[PDB]
RNA sequence: GUGAAGAGGGAAACAACCCAGACCGCCAGCUAAGGUCCCAAAGUCAUGGUUAAGUGGGAAACGAUGUGGGAAGGCCCAGAC
RNA sequence: CGAUGUCGGCUCAUCACAUCCUGGGGCUGAAGUAGGUCCCAAGGGUAUGGCUGUUCGCCAUUUAAAGUGGUACGCGAGCUG
RNA sequence: UGCUGAAAGCAUCUAAGCACGAAACUUGCCCCGAGAUGAGUUCUCCCUGACCCUUUAAGGGUCCUGAAGGAACGUUGAAGA
C-alpha cells in the first residue's frame, strides 16, 4: 500500500492579492510562479500542483534589469505572408502592461495544458481597481 | 516523489538536502530511509529539532 | 573634488533665499533666478555657499560639483550677466525684431517667425548684431544655438552666423 | 570620414581630447583629420 | 464625428461653366429616426442609434421589437448605434435631417459590394493570366509558382490567390458635396457610390479634415 | 587506442573524443566521467581572486583618467605637480 | 547507378545589401551648374528594343533607378524546346 | 548637429538637467477579427406544473405542460457551384 499519492481534487485554494508597485521583476517572478505551483509547500508529484488564486492589481508598475529600452523584439510567426513585426520594450508595455507579469512567469512554469491550468490561477490587472472583494483576497506585501 | 518531499521542508527550514542527508548519515542509525520519511509532513517543530539534531553531526 | 569644494563667495546688493530645496537669487538683472536638485542640498552661512548629499545618498563630489557649476554663473547673471557675442555677416542677410518676434533674414522663404523661452528675448541695435536680454548662462547658450542651426556657413562663401566661441572660415579658390 | 577603431594625430592644432567614451581627433580647417574613434 | 443614412435615387451630370459636365450623384436623405440616445455615459461610453427604415412586421421577431419600442411603433433592420466622443448632442429623442452637412465640404462613403460569386486568382486580384500562344495547355488562369521551389515545405497564409469577390463591406474614401437641401431630404454629391439594394451607403464627414 | 564482434553514463542529436564494461532481481545501498537558477533529480554550497562583456557562447591590428596586479625611477618642504 | 532531366529566355518572383534610385548625414585635390567620394535608414521602389538559342558580347532608346550577392550557376506532377 | 556641465584646480557632445534631429517608426486612414476556451461591452424577447429515486450538493424517472426562438413549405433575385 502507498505511502502517499498526489489527488488533484483533494488539493484546495483560496484567494491572494499581491505588490507589483516598485517591485523588483527578477525576486517577483520567482516568488510568483513558486507560489502558483505551490513549490513554496510540501511537494510530492510535477503531475499535481498545490498551488492558489492570484491576483495582482498595478502589473506594468514594476522595476527590471533592462537597461536600454530600445532592445527587444517579441516577435510571434503567424504565417501570413512569410511576415514579422518588432515592438521595444517601452512600447510593449505601453500596448499590453497586463502581459510582462505572465511572459515573466513564463520561464519558472512547465508548457502545454499543464501550465495553462496553472495559468488559469493567476488573474491580472494595471488600473489598479479591485473586483473580487466577495472572495475576501488575503494581502501580501512580500 | 519522497526526495520532493523531503527537500520541501528542508528548504522550509533554510538547510539543502545534500546536507541534510549527510548530516542524518553522519549520525549512526539516524537515517531511518525515505521509505519513513513521513516526517518531512507529520510534524514542522520536530522537524526543526531534527535539522538541528543533523547540524550536531555535520559538521 | 576641488569644485564642489570651493566657497562660491556671494556679491553686493544680492538676495539668497532657500526652503530645504530650491535655492533662489536676486539682483540688478533677470527674474525669479533660481536652480532645482532632488538628491544634492545646497546651503548658505552668511557670504559662503556649501553643496552636498541628502542623508541617505552619496554623490562622491561629483553632482555637488555640477550645482557649483551653476551656481557660480548665476552670482555673475544677476550683477553684470553676459557680454555680446552673436552676429551675422553676408549680402543680403539682416537681423530685426517686431514686437518680441525675430524677423531673421537668410534667404528663407520663413525668417524663423520665432520670440524664443522665458526670461529671454531678442534685440538688434544694428542689422549685423543680436543681443540676448536675460540672466541665464544656459538658455542664452542654447537659443544662440538653436539661431546657428539656419543657414550653416557655405565652404566657398562663408557668410552667415558668427558666435565668437568658434572661427567661421572661407574655403580657398582654385582660382579660375 | 573614414570608420575605424584607431586613430593618428598627424598635425598640432589638434587637442586630442576622449569624447563620448573614445579618443577623437579634428583640425581647425581641414576635414581631412577629423576622426570618430580611437 | 458620426453620420447618417439616406437611399440612392439616381446619378447625373450637373454641367458647369468651366466646361466640364460633372458627374454627380442624387441621394434622398430622409431625417434619421434617432431611436435613443445614450448621453448617460454607461460603461464610460457615450452613444446614438440614429435609425432608418422598418422591416415588414411578418419578418420581425420579438427581441428585435422590443429594441425599438421605446422610441416609435415601427421597428426592425437598420438601428445604426453611433458613438460619441468630443462633441455634445441634445439629451432627448430628436430625428437628425441631412442638414449636418450643411456646413462640411468632404465626405466618404460605405457600403455592400456587388455580388460576384465563385471569382478566381483571376478575377478577385486582378491577376496575369498565361499567354495561350506558341504552347501552354490545360491551365493559363492560374498565377503560377505558389512558393519558392523545394525549401519552403508549405504555402504562406492570406496570399493573392483564390478567395471569391463581392457580397462584403467597401468604403469609398472621398467625395465632393454640391448641394444640400434638407426641406427637400436632397444630398447631391460629386461622384459615384457602390453596390446597389444590398449597400446602406453610410456617409459621413471628412475626420482628416 | 575506439568500434566492427561491447550494451550503459557525459559530450544538445552524436560506432571515432571522456568514463566504464553490460547473467537476473531488490518493500537495498554507494560510486566513474559528468551534473545541482526555472524546466528535468541534486549545492540559488563555503571561501581566496577576476569581470559589464554577453567575453562566457567564431576573430587580428590599436588606444585610453574602465579596472585588477608588480618593480625601478624622476619631479619634491636646502619647496614639486 | 533496385533512378539525381540539360542551356538561355519566358513565367513567378523571393530574400538580402558589402545601397542602384529615393530619404537623411559628411567630403572633394567641389566656384554655381558639373565631374570624383565616404555611409546611416532595408521604410518606398529598382528597363525595353537590335543581332543571337545565348549566359558573355557589341549596338539603338529610356527611367528617380536598370547596381552587388544567394536560391538544383533559382523555377519542367511550370512554359518554350 | 549642439546647450549647460561633472567624474578630473585643467579639459570633454554625457554622467545628472536639456533643445533640435527622417521618407519611416508610434499615434493616424480602412477592411477583417472573442477558437482572445483570456470566450469581453451593452441592449432587446420569453418560460411561474407536481411527485419520486440514489454509498442523493450530482445524476436519473413518471404524469402533466410547451414560451421567446429555429427549421420545414413558397413566389423571386443587382445573392449563388
Amino acid at each position: 500500500m502507498k505511502t502517499f499519492t498526489a489527488k488533484p481534487e483533494t488539493v484546495k485554494r483560496d484567494w491572494y492579492v499581491v505588490d507589483a508597485t516598485g517591485k523588483t521583476l527578477g525576486r517577483l517572478a520567482t516568488e510568483l510562479a513558486r507560489r502558483l505551483r505551490g513549490k513554496h509547500k510540501a511537494e510530492y508529484t510535477p503531475h499535481v500542483d498545490t498551488g492558489d488564486y492570484i491576483i495582482v492589481l498595478n502589473a506594468d508598475k514594476v522595476a527590471v534589469t533592462g537597461n536600454k529600452r530600445t532592445d527587444k523584439v517579441y516577435y510571434h510567426h503567424t504565417g501570413h505572408i512569410g511576415g514579422i513585426k518588432q515592438a521595444t520594450f517601452e512600447e510593449m508595455i505601453a500596448r499590453r502592461p497586463e502581459r510582462v507579469i505572465e511572459i515573466a512567469v513564463k520561464g519558472m512554469l512547465p508548457k502545454g495544458p499543464l501550465g495553462r491550468a496553472m495559468f488559469r490561477k493567476l488573474k491580472v490587472y494595471a488600473g489598479n481597481e479591485h473586483n473580487h472583494a466577495a472572495q475576501q483576497p488575503q494581502v501580501l506585501d512580500i | 516523489l519522497w526526495i520532493a518531499r523531503i527537500n520541501a521542508a528542508a528548504r522550509q527550514n533554510g538547510i539543502s538536502y545534500s546536507k541534510f542527508i549527510n548530516g542524518l548519515k553522519k549520525a549512526s542509525v539516524e537515517i531511518d530511509r525515505k521509505i519513513l520519511a513521513d516526517i518531512a509532513v507529520f510534524d514542522k517543530v520536530a522537524f526543526t529539532a531534527l535539522v538541528e539534531k543533523a547540524k550536531a553531526a555535520l559538521a | 573634488s576641488r569644485v564642489a569644494k570651493a566657497p562660491v563667495v556671494v556679491p553686493a546688493g544680492v538676495d539668497v533665499k532657500i526652503n530645504g530645496q530650491v535655492i533662489t537669487i536676486k539682483g540688478k538683472n533677470g527674474e525669479l533666478t533660481r536652480t532645482l536638485n532632488d538628491a544634492v542640498e545646497v546651503k548658505h552661512a552668511d557670504n559662503t555657499l556649501t553643496f552636498g548629499p541628502r542623508d541617505g545618498y552619496a554623490d562622491g563630489w561629483a553632482q555637488a560639483g555640477t550645482a557649483r557649476a551653476l551656481l557660480n554663473s548665476m552670482v555673475i547673471g544677476v550683477t553684470e550677466g553676459f557680454t555680446k557675442k552673436l552676429q551675422l555677416v553676408g549680402v543680403g542677410y539682416r537681423a530685426a525684431v517686431k514686437g518680441n518676434v525675430i524677423n531673421l533674414s537668410l534667404g528663407f522663404s520663413h525668417p524663423v517667425d520665432h520670440q524664443l523661452p522665458a526670461g529671454i528675448t531678442a534685440e538688434c541695435p544694428t542689422q549685423t548684431e543680436i543681443v540676448l536680454k536675460g540672466a541665464d548662462k544656459q538658455v542664452i547658450g542654447q537659443v544662440a544655438a538653436d539661431l546657428r542651426a539656419y543657414r550653416r556657413p557655405e565652404p566657398y562663401k562663408g557668410k552667415g552666423v558668427r558666435y565668437a566661441d568658434e572661427v567661421v572660415r572661407t574655403k580657398e579658390a582654385k582660382k579660375k | 570620414m573614414k570608420v575605424r577603431a584607431s586613430v593618428k594625430k598627424l598635425c598640432r592644432n589638434c587637442k586630442i581630447v576622449k569624447r563620448d567614451g573614445v579618443i577623437r581627433v579634428i583640425c581647425s580647417a581641414e576635414p581631412k583629420h577629423k576622426q570618430r574613434q580611437g | 464625428m458620426i453620420g447618417l443614412v439616406g437611399k440612392k435615387v439616381g446619378m447625373t451630370r450637373i454641367f458647369t461653366e468651366d466646361g466640364v459636365s460633372i458627374p454627380v450623384t442624387v441621394i434622398e436623405v430622409e431625417a434619421n429616426r434617432v431611436t435613443q440616445v445614450k448621453d448617460l455615459a454607461n460603461d464610460g461610453y457615450r452613444a446614438i442609434q440614429v435609425t432608418t427604415g422598418a422591416k415588414k412586421a411578418n419578418r420581425v421577431t420579438k427581441p428585435e421589437a422590443g429594441h425599438f419600442a421605446k422610441a416609435g411603433v415601427e421597428a426592425g433592420r437598420g438601428l445604426w448605434e453611433f458613438r460619441l466622443a468630443e462633441g455634445e448632442e441634445f439629451t432627448v429623442g430628436q430625428s437628425i435631417s441631412v442638414e449636418l452637412f450643411a456646413d462640411v465640404k468632404k465626405v466618404d462613403v460605405t457600403g455592400t459590394s456587388k455580388g460576384k460569386g465563385f471569382a478566381g486568382t483571376v478575377k478577385r486580384w486582378n491577376f496575369r493570366t498565361q499567354d495561350a500562344t506558341h504552347g501552354n495547355s490545360l491551365s493559363h488562369r492560374v498565377p503560377g509558382s505558389i512558393g519558392q521551389n523545394q525549401t519552403p515545405g508549405k504555402v504562406f497564409k492570406g496570399k493573392k490567390m483564390a478567395g471569391q469577390m463581392g457580397n462584403e463591406r467597401v468604403t469609398v474614401q472621398s467625395l465632393d458635396v454640391v448641394r444640400v437641401d434638407a426641406e427637400r431630404n436632397l444630398l447631391l454629391v460629386k461622384g459615384a457610390v457602390p453596390g446597389a439594394t444590398g449597400s446602406d451607403l453610410i456617409v459621413k464627414p471628412a475626420v482628416k479634415a
